[PDB]
């Protein structure tokens, strides 16, 4: 007959809690917006979005 | 004039392992997502 596989008993989550925001809304809304000619760039890491 | 008895062995292969594959766990083991395009061939693992 068809194969079959041990069906899961609990579930393992597993995070890192007390992390600052990313505050993207603050960086897409500001109100020095430059051009393509000098685009800018930031880098989101090590935050809660 | 004077002789003796030599001994030889050899072997010959007769039997091999059996092996047996499922296909369907072989393609689509734990994916339903997967058993739903691979019972759209079918045949492919009833021939195997
Ligand atoms: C825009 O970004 C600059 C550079 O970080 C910052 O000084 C300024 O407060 C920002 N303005 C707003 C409205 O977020």
């Amino acid at each position: 007959l068809s194969g079959f596989t041990v069906k899961p008993v609990a579930t393992v989550y597993r995070r890192i809690p007390n992390l600052p925001d990313c505050d993207i809304d603050n960086w897409l809304n500001n109100v020095s917006v430059p051009s393509p000619l000098n685009w800018e760039r930031r880098i989101f890491s090590n935050c809660n979005f | 004039t004077n002789f003796t008895i030599a001994g030889h062995e050899e072997f010959i292969q007769t039997s091999s392992p059996k092996v047996t594959i499922d296909c369907s766990a072989f393609v689509c083991s734990n994916y339903a997502a997967c058993h739903d395009l691979l019972s759209e061939y079918g045949t492919f693992c009833d021939n195997i």
